[PDB]
């Protein structure tokens, strides 16, 4: 009776309470076991009729559900919140998620538990913080909740509510005797995440109630996040408590100064030459025994500036914009690091003012430097990756030259890069499999950008050759799509997608050039794909033919030259002839076709069946297999 | 009205009836919502449990109308 | 024993009469009245237990009392009513003030003084028309009473039972023989104050008993009083009388569909075009010696129309409904006068709503006028100026300009209106000198806020100047806050109190921009307060110096640079280099700290306890008096 | 003391809550404590009405 079970699960979704108790006349205890079963992919996900019904918010269908009838409150959920698909997600995780006071207060009282385990395991305290509520947090833990459980990550409820604004949930959940040392295995110890979105109230209030500064696993204090984050007044709370211990507060505002002077959120220049004014004038407070900021190699991406050693230096430099923004990112590297994740953000954007008033040469350093930090890291670097392609696109476009040591180190991360993508996707089972899949795509996508950008250059002899190696590397990986294609045919098509910015000026697939250099370069001409396709056949299915007449005469003289066999005979059964859809490319290909003896006669003995299995050599059965 | 249908409106009308009484009573013009209700307890045949069920599924002063509005002794 | 009497009220609140029985039981009868003669400060008021018993009604403690020890119900109290306070009030004043016939009915026969006056000189008929009980004026007529008692403003209970509708405690006065037409200090009558409340069958009442109009201290007849509010019904019954002339029906009638256009209560269009049009068909259906209204300059504010000089005018502006209200603006400001009190308040209105249609360029104007022609009237203009600071916040948070113009005008306005404050304040000894205090302290609020709007907003050269201009009159004359604060110490102080509304997201305090303003201006920034804290003093304590740096940081320098002495220490001996809250502020202060040998030399005179007295020039006395 | 200031404070209390009789009794208690019955029972007429204060009259003697 799925009409039914739809009818009632509509009434209880709806909050069609009458309806539903016209649908409960005198039904079969086994029915309403059925209803009860009834999870039925609405949606696309799991829930119940009971689920829906605290989804939704209506007491009195809960009222119906239970009070009067039978049904149970643990199933398969999800909640989706923050795409938060969970397996498991009861009636009181989900009601506790949507702040439903009656129907939460009506679940706990009746018995229902109340410290239900989901597959990530967090209770419906934990979203009950996520949501804010005081009452929801206040019954629930006067009746009997435990505020231990945490998150798969080890997110405790307190760090959930902190993350939010809800001030009152975090002081009565500190109020119950949590304590704020819950160091999650990220790394988190309950007031970073109150020091993200500057809930001022609640860093106060973690400070009042014994705070305890503790560095993360990332090696940054409490403090740092504040100053990297750009909050001023939790940096100024942060500087309040506990140890001043005056190296901390001096490095504290020095990073203040650099997270101000490079980040697109707030961008008060003066401040920063405020802030760095604070940093330098404390340096130099005491006078007799001064700590002084040590030494760092002038890193050639920010200049050869070597930091600001004396207030002289800051003076000189106040009103020299471009220079503040290398001392802030100088600044950004000696006190932040460089192997944290938070270094890599405020660069790119630095480089993205350079890349808009056309001052390509810091922007590609900068940008160049903030690459080989990620690619040290092993972060994700793929948005960067085609970032580089789109500024190399538009610095061609704009009749400007590109340097060949910059295309050869961007293609050199981007070989390493892939084979990081390649390892995430042979390594990563089942949880991110699909996304490093992806990942796999647009880097291929952006390695054959950037092969482009490099033939479309004035490029020089020995690092063009350098280039050339690279690439003979990343072919020499042998690099898969989700489609099964090779390079070669990403590079023969029209398909393959184009990046929506200025790569549309120089990405115009299939070039002749990109093809060239790919197959000259040494490559599997004859990759046929899975869905049983070759490059020929690739560019055989092109409805474009006579726009790039000379660079399709280049593509199939250079295959026919170069293997690709002109008989393929895919496993549809059509030859690479037949797939031609032009008289143009028909013609080309007779033109280039060769006479070969024993592949019309392999035509003749494929579709007039002979057995080769061992009658013909096993090389000669992958010739047909070929065929 | 189905003047006692053999098994169609028993099932089909007492729905549309109720459904009607419900956001009749929604929307407060809850008159006409206990004439459907009345309707559509009449049409199912079999009022037993409705009788209490439908009996806590309403404000009370909803209750003493619904009690004047129903002589069905 | 105050105490006794205060918990004899509480239990006699609550109306047990047995307790207060048992605590007369053991003790003195004379010194028991005494203990009973008043309460202490308890509620705002330091009243008899039995006149506030009363109060309250509880009769029952009223009997026990009075029939056990027969204390004299004349012992007055500081009893509080209507909100304020008003003592020398006797019991039965205030159980007529509530109402209670039995409570009055058994203490006028225990024995009283009918007629007893207040500090206001409130007879207990007074209190009985008040409240409006036919039964307890009744009985205060049945032991016989004055009619003529003075108030403050030498009111009648006319006019007392005009403001309610008690038409047969009206009925039941004159018939008593009272006159109607018993003038009050503002020229106020009971035809006045029924017309000014709408209770129709009271004023017919009045004229049956032959009530006569009479002009007020604006000048107006009742019939205008009562087109100075919206009270149509009114209008038409003293137009019944038919003692009055055509040409007086015409501005009264007129004035009520002015009145109809720009009220709160009612803003019927629909009706306001009817008696326009009305008033218009009287005015044109003379034919020969037709009579027209006079001739009136377009004032800009008022939009650039005139009234009405033919019958298709309104005829066709009756769609036109923002200008009707501008048409019964000007028709009410021509008449009326610009000395009423009542003119203003609806432009403000009409102000207000084009507030909320976000169209401020006609809010400035129509404002603007509303505060010239309260000025004019010398009247209270605190509230007003607010406004003009709250909008004006809204249009600096809303991203657009101010019209600096205005700006001036407003600033013009503010500096006058503190002239006549400080004025105000100098001659007023007791009667609102502390509402004469927090209307000075508002005012100076305000004047600050329009200056930090002033400062936000783009002016121009002229702009600039105008706008200095008027804070250069304004800080020669010095204003000088309840604790002692000039303007330089309330821009600075971050107490400075910012109003509720849309103001707090504009100016703030301290803000760099108005301290700099200030300064160059020409403001003295050597200025001490009445504790001795000088402007540095206020600046260098300072809760959140990192949160908002770069204010801190302008301020100390345009302050320092303005030549306030960084020695110049307080009443308490405390330098401007101390108090501070935050080493930022110790280093701030210091850095620009420019040493004097003379500084140090008066350091030197107090620290060695040097003799300073009767030995040095009175103006290095002074010197030595900054430290 | 405050026991037998209790007995009058709830005495008169439970003549609002409708126990007359038992209020009356449980005032009476209080009436037995005090040592001035002349001046008591006249005070006791005028809190309450005779007629009801004719029945509390009995309780003290008896």
């Amino acid at each position: 009776m799925e009409g039914l079970a739809g009818y009632v699960y509509k009434a209880a979704s709806e909050g069609k309470v009458l309806t539903l108790a016209a649908l409960l006349l005198n039904r079969s205890e086994s029915d309403i076991r059925y209803l009860l079963g009834y999870v039925s992919q609405q949606g696309g996900q799991r829930s119940t009729p009971l689920i829906i019904a605290a989804r939704n918010g209506h007491a009195k269908v809960v009222r119906l559900l239970l009070e009067h009838y039978r049904v149970q409150t643990q199933q398969t959920g999800t909640v989706r919140f923050d795409g938060y698909v969970i397996d498991g997600a009861t009636a009181l995780w989900c009601a506790a998620g949507a702040g439903h006071f009656e129907v939460v207060k009506l679940l706990v009282s009746h018995g229902a538990n109340v410290n239900h385990t989901t597959v990530t395991n967090s209770t419906p305290l934990r979203a009950a913080c996520f949501d804010g509520r005081l009452d929801i947090v206040k019954y629930l833990v006067e009746n009997n909740a435990n505020i231990s459980i945490a998150n798969k990550y080890d997110n405790t409820c307190l760090m959930i509510a902190a993350y939010k604004g809800h001030t009152d949930v975090v002081r009565y959940l500190l109020e119950q005797r949590a304590d704020p040392n819950a160091k999650a295995h990220c790394g988190a110890t309950a007031l970073h995440f109150a020091a993200e979105a500057g809930h001022i109230d609640i860093v106060k209030e973690l400070i009042k109630w014994r705070a305890a500064i503790v560095v993360n696993g990332h090696g940054m204090t409490p403090l740092k996040v504040a100053a990297e984050s750009c909050k001023a007044d939790v940096v100024e709370l942060l500087l309040s408590h506990a140890d001043c211990d005056r190296r901390s507060r001096i490095e504290a505002l020095e990073l203040l100064g650099a997270s101000f002077a490079n980040d697109r959120e707030n961008y008060d220049i003066i401040k920063t030459y405020h802030y760095l004014y604070l940093a330098m004038l404390e340096r130099f407070q005491d006078g007799d025994n001064i700590l002084e900021k040590e030494v760092l190699p002038p890193i050639h991406a920010y200049g050869n500036r070597t930091e600001c050693r004396n207030p002289q230096e800051l003076e000189s430099i106040r009103q020299d914009r471009d220079a503040l923004h290398m001392e802030g990112l100088i600044v950004r590297e000696r006190i932040l690091g460089a192997d944290n994740i938070d270094v890599s953000h405020p660069i790119i954007y630095r480089g993205a003012v350079y890349a808009d008033n056309m001052e390509f040469e810091q922007c590609i350093k900068l940008w160049l430097h903030a690459l080989h930090l990620r690619q040290k890291g092993n972060r994700n670097t793929h948005k960067d990756l085609l970032r580089f392609a789109q500024v190399f696109s538009q610095m061609i476009h704009l009749n400007e030259t590109v340097k060949a040591p910059d295309i050869e180190c961007v293609l050199r991360c981007s070989v390493l890069e892939i084979e990081q993508s390649m390892n995430r996707v042979k390594n990563i089972s089942d949880a991110d499999v699909h996304n490093a899949m992806d990942n796999y795509e647009c880097n291929l996508y952006t390695f054959l950008y950037l092969v482009c950008i490099s033939t479309k250059t004035q490029c020089s002899e020995e690092d063009q050759c350098k280039i050339n190696k690279q690439i003979y590397n990343l072919i020499h990986l042998d690099p898969r799509t989700r489609e099964g294609f090779t390079l070669l045919h990403l590079a023969v098509n029209s398909n393959t997608p184009v990046d929506d910015f200025h790569t549309n000026d120089v990405c115009s697939f299939p070039n002749a050039l990109v093809t060239k250099l790919l197959l000259d370069c040494g490559a599997e001409v004859n990759a046929v794909d899975n869905e049983g396709n070759s490059a020929l056949h690739i560019i055989v299915q092109y409805n474009r033919p006579i726009s790039d007449f000379l660079t399709l005469h280049s593509i199939i003289i250079s295959l026919v030259e170069a293997g690709a066999h002109t008989d393929m005979t895919n496993k549809q059964n059509k030859t690479p002839l037949d797939k031609s859809t032009t008289g143009v490319s028909e013609i080309l290909l007779k033109t280039q076709m060769k006479m070969s003896l024993k592949c019309l006669a392999a035509r003749a003995v494929r579709a007039n069946d002979i057995n080769y299995q061992d009658q013909i050599p096993r090389t000669l059965e992958e010739f047909v297999g070929f065929h | 009205l189905p003047d006692l249908k053999d098994a169609e409106a028993v099932q089909k009308f007492f729905l549309e009836e109720i459904q009607l009484g419900e956001e009749l009573l929604a929307q407060g013009e809850y008159e006409k919502g206990v004439d459907h209700l009345t309707n559509a307890i009449a049409v199912c045949g079999q009022p037993q449990q409705l009788l209490q069920v439908l009996q806590q599924t309403l404000p009370p002063p909803v209750f003493q109308m619904l009690l004047t509005k129903l002589p069905t002794i």
